[PDB]
RNA sequence: ACUGAACUCCUCACACCCAAUUGGACCAAUCUAUCACCCUAUAGAAGAACUAAUGUUAGUAUAAGUAACAUGAAAACAUUCU
């Protein structure tokens, strides 16, 4: 082939087989089930206004209060003294 | 030098023990053998992998040669015991095709009997009696 | 059921012909070969 | 420097007892800096490995090579300290077990070139190792026959299993 | 790697599920020095758990040493001669329990590759293939361009 | 010259283990190591195999006669263990033919001892108490224990057991330990004979039953240096076995021990071992 | 069943020797049966370091 | 229909596949302080880690036992001859 197969001008020829026909046609049939699907809402878009406007607020209200939070740990005394036993011996 | 290294054989050794079955002087030399080890290692952890897939396709090979000794192939076979809620895998079914032919003998038989059934099933299309073994077993 | 009835390179072919073998896995293989073979397998079953 | 090989005939062993067959003799003997290389020293060392001490003496005494005359010097010497020191009775009853050579300290000489340019010529020394053993020498090993390697086919046939199942 | 590492096959040591379970695990030695922080966890192993350990199974017959030692080692001994020496050189209490539970799991065998995950002595029971299963015979055994 | 310490310590060591793994030194036995009580490993043999002893029996049951002898020789410069291994081999013979002729009735009595001439021979026996820390509390003269020695001391701990917890103790425990080594193996691997075509006529005859013609079956390869037969059996024209071989005569042979396992219900297939 | 163990592996790896009349047939489909019938792919046994492949004639 | 991945499921375990860059947890050996005492611990320090600079120095390979090199002849080693 001139160069380099499959990119540029003079690119040699790939040809569908019927594997790759079965693959694209159970692709579009998926699609379009999911075209049919969509096509059907519960509510109307006036119908669904703020009807999770609480919980949506509640759940900012939990990252906004996670955010604010943040704070070096407690230091403890016995973490320090606990230290000292490195050198614990018997007797 | 104030601290220059002491414990320098130990890190050769550390490298060139995996090294003590390979050719040339890559089981001496430390600068081959780095290459050649840590090439041996990602070799050895790619062919995890590989093993796994080489056993599946043994496997295929192993259930495909003793079911074209019933006259049936493997994806009848495969597709008709999968039909019948037998769900053995490849590695039983290979492990029976050599050890146990006649329990082989009779899922070919089972995967067969089936297969007519979904001959015979989708034959007479419309409303007709089931087969005996194409019923199926509903779990709740 | 039937009743019981009652030199290097020619030693290559002939060993070649009777066991329907080709040739290569009749010339030896030197020291390398021989001393990295396990000896001592682990036996099974 | 190491002379590890002049040490292997201080090796007492304790006495044996009325059970036990008798223990052919080991006769180590070296030469030291001999003035030759060691790769040609290989050849002739090679050329008496299993031979007994009498035909080596006449294989080296008609030798071109230099280090013929040497080795011929060494086995001279390891059969009178054979006799000698080592309580052989025979001295014909001897086979080279070994005959090695290693590289002994070599030398640096400068070896001049064409131009400003030269190379550094090395004046090569080898040394030479002997192990006589007391009896006869050991029979060269037969080539295997067509019943050994049809015995060794059949029996890697015979060896084989059923791999990757049970 | 597998191939510079040998192999074994799965196996047990006197069949050692079949009749009875017997505890491969013969001796532990414990070597812990009396004042060294290498061996504080040792220490707090022998003062807590050691004597629970040696409660829980009395088959296993410990020798705990005490000796001024630098790095402290436990030393398991197996029923089949193997000795496994593990270092319990600064580890807590709880890693010398799990470490030592682990050493009285296991048994006397190499840590090196096992090839086959199973090991049957019986594998066939049907009898085992060979090419005349599956082929029928003929009349008087006669073969392909045989005439009589 | 690098100065620390540390290298040169592990090296030191790795020096030591190159010493080990050039010459290694001869086995010396357990007792002459660190780390050892023998009374204590006594009592820990006891509770290992979970049963119970009277200890100072088990004590008299590890001590031979070599030992004592040699052990008077060092005095110059104890009971013996016979009693206990004569009761512990009556016994474990007895067992083992109980054992076999309940779980093999149509065994001859030929095969059954030698059965029991496995199961109590020394290559099993040896295989068994060197894994059950027997070899190291056993008190002998020579080390390694030479294997009739220590065949001795085994049925030495089974007569002790017998006279600590009765027969029906010993008798799961030659269960668990001795009949245990059979599993896996070919009946002809334990029970080795010749000419097996002789011994299955005279078993025909044993069951009446008129002589067997051996009669090719199955064939491949005939005219090539890897044959491959199978012989079968009949008996009135109805076969009792069918074996492969290289030849014609070791297909026969082997047919013949194929049908003697047939008749005696030591197959392949045979219901395993109930514990 | 029931047979020692170097019969059994005997007979499990011997070689079958096979006919095969190639008369007004395709000289491709019968290269087909033969190469299986000779790399051993008939078997359950196969295994490519087995060495477990059979004779093939086609007369 | 089957085959077919590191995708997904499955049993157990999970911090454990990017350049330049950046954040973090550990850490070999050495010395110092104090423990320790068949080779360690907590800290403090620093000439603190090399499969790569036509790197430097030393050793030994390869090319290779290769290219190259050297003694006129006989004899009594007095001599003669070319
Ligand atoms: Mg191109
Ligand atoms: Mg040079
Ligand atoms: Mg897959
Ligand atoms: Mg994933
Ligand atoms: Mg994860
Ligand atoms: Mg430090
Ligand atoms: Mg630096
Ligand atoms: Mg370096
Ligand atoms: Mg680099
Ligand atoms: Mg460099
Ligand atoms: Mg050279
Ligand atoms: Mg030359
Ligand atoms: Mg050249
Ligand atoms: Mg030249």
């Amino acid at each position: 082939i001139p160069g380099r197969q499959w990119i540029g001008k003079h690119r040699r020829p790939r040809f569908v087989s019927l594997r790759a026909k079965q693959n694209m046609i159970r692709r579009l049939e998926i699609e379009a089930e999911n075209h049919y699907w969509l096509s059907m809402p519960y509510m109307t878009r006036e119908q669904e206004r703020g009807h999770a406007a609480v919980r949506r607020r509640e759940a900012f209200e939990a990252i906004k209060a996670a955010a604010t939070s943040k704070f070096p740990p407690h230091r403890f005394i016995a973490d320090q003294l606990d230290h000292l036993n490195v050198t614990k011996k018997w007797s | 030098l104030r601290n220059r290294v002491t414990d320098r054989y130990f890190r050769i050794q550390e490298v060139l023990k995996h090294a003590r079955h390979f050719r040339g002087r890559k089981n001496r030399c430390y600068r081959l053998a780095v290459r050649t080890v840590i090439r041996a290692f990602v070799k050895c952890t790619k062919a995890r992998y590989l093993k796994k897939k080489n056993m599946r396709t043994l496997w295929i090979n192993r259930i495909t040669a003793a079911s074209q000794e019933h006259g049936l192939k493997y994806p009848a076979l495969i597709g008709n015991l999968v039909k019948c809620q037998v769900e053995l895998n490849r590695k039983v079914l290979a492990d029976l095709a050599i050890y146990e032919p006649k329990t082989f003998k009779s899922l070919a038989a089972l995967a067969s009997r089936r297969r007519h059934e979904g001959f015979a099933a989708a034959l007479g299309d419309g409303k007709e009696p089931e087969g005996i073994f194409s019923r199926v077993v509903q779990y709740h | 059921t039937k009743p019981i009835p009652r030199e290097e390179g020619p030693m290559i072919e002939q060993l070649s012909k009777m066991f329907f073998t080709t040739k290569h896995r009749w010339y030896p293989h030197g020291r390398y070969h021989r001393c990295r073979k396990n000896l001592n397998p682990p036996k099974d079953r | 420097i190491s002379r590890k090989w002049e040490k292997k005939n201080k090796i007492v062993y304790p006495p044996q007892l009325p059970g036990e067959p008798r223990r052919p003799a080991e006769i180590y003997h070296c030469r030291r800096q001999i003035k030759y290389s060691k790769d040609k020293m290989w050849y002739l060392a090679k050329l008496i490995r299993g031979m007994s001490i009498d035909q080596a003496l006449a294989q080296l005494e008609f030798n071109d090579k230099k280090g013929a005359k040497i080795i011929k010097e060494v086995l001279l010497e390891a059969q009178d300290m054979a006799v000698r020191d080592h309580n052989v009775e025979f001295r014909s009853n001897l086979y080279i077990a070994e005959s090695t050579s290693g590289r002994g300290q070599c030398l640096k000489r400068i070896r001049y070139h064409g131009r400003g340019r030269f190379g550094i010529m090395e004046k090569v020394y080898c040394h030479y190792f002997v192990k006589l053993v007391e009896g006869p020498p050991p029979p060269p090993e037969p080539p295997k026959t067509a019943v050994a390697h049809a015995k060794e086919y059949i029996q890697q046939l015979r060896s084989r299993t059923i791999v990757h199942t049970l | 790697t597998a191939r510079g590492t040998p192999s074994r096959f799965l196996a047990s040591v006197l069949h050692n599920g079949l009749g009875r379970y017997v505890q491969q695990l013969q001796r532990l030695s414990f070597s812990v020095s009396r004042d060294g922080a290498s061996s504080r966890g040792a220490r707090e192993f022998v003062e807590r758990e050691v004597i629970d350990f040696a409660r829980r199974n009395p088959g296993v017959v410990i020798y705990v040493n005490s000796r001024p030692c630098c790095v402290p080692r436990v030393v398991a001994e197996y029923l089949n001669g193997a000795v496994r020496e593990e270092s319990i050189h600064c580890k807590s209490v709880e890693e010398i329990s799990t470490l030592v539970q682990k050493l009285a799991d296991q048994s006397g065998l190499d840590v090196i590759r096992i090839r086959k995950p199973f090991h049957t002595d019986n594998p066939s029971i049907q009898g085992q293939w060979h090419p005349f299963t599956n082929k029928p015979t003929t009349f008087r055994g006669l073969r392909p361009r045989e005439v009589q | 010259v690098k100065k620390g310490f540390r290298a040169a310590f592990r090296f030191q060591k790795e020096l030591e283990r190159q010493r080990l793994l050039r010459c290694p030194p001869p086995p010396v036995r357990r007792s002459e190591k660190p780390n050892w009580d023998y009374h204590a490993e006594i009592q820990a043999f006891g509770h290992r195999l979970q049963e119970n002893f009277s200890l100072d029996l088990l004590k008299t049951a590890f001590v031979n006669s070599c030992y004592i002898k040699s052990e008077e020789a060092k005095r110059q410069q104890l009971k013996s263990n016979q009693e206990l291994s004569e009761q512990g081999t009556s016994f474990s013979q007895t067992c083992l033919t109980q054992f076999l002729e309940d779980e093999y009735p149509d065994m001859p009595t030929e095969g059954i001892k030698n059965l029991v001439d496995f199961l109590t021979g020394e290559e099993v026996v040896c295989h068994v108490a060197r894994n059950l820390a027997v070899e190291q509390l056993t008190l002998s003269e020579e080390f390694p224990v030479p294997p009739a020695v220590l065949q001795q001391t085994f049925f030495a701990v089974i007569g002790a057991l017998l006279q600590s917890s009765g027969p029906e103790r010993t008798a799961l425990f030659i269960r668990d330990f001795l009949i245990t080594q059979m599993t896996g193996k070919e009946l002809f691997e334990m029970w080795k004979i010749i000419n097996p075509m002789g011994l299955l006529v005279e078993e025909l005859k044993k069951r009446n039953v008129s002589a067997p013609e051996s009669r090719l079956t199955r064939q491949s390869g005939g005219t090539t240096a890897l044959p491959l037969y199978f012989v079968g059996l009949y008996c009135d024209k109805k076969l009792i076995a069918e074996g492969p071989g290289e030849t014609v005569l070791v297909a026969e042979e082997e047919a013949a021990r194929v049908a003697l396992r047939k008749l005696y219900g030591f197959t392949e297939n045979r219901r395993p071992w109930n514990y | 069943s029931s047979f020692s163990r170097a019969p059994q592996q005997w007979a499990t790896f011997a070689r079958i020797w096979y006919l095969l009349d190639g008369k007004m047939q395709p000289p491709g489909k019968l290269a087909a049966m033969a190469s299986i019938r000779l790399q051993g792919l008939h078997k359950p046994v196969y295994h490519a370091l087995s060495d477990c492949g059979d004779h093939v004639v086609i007369m």
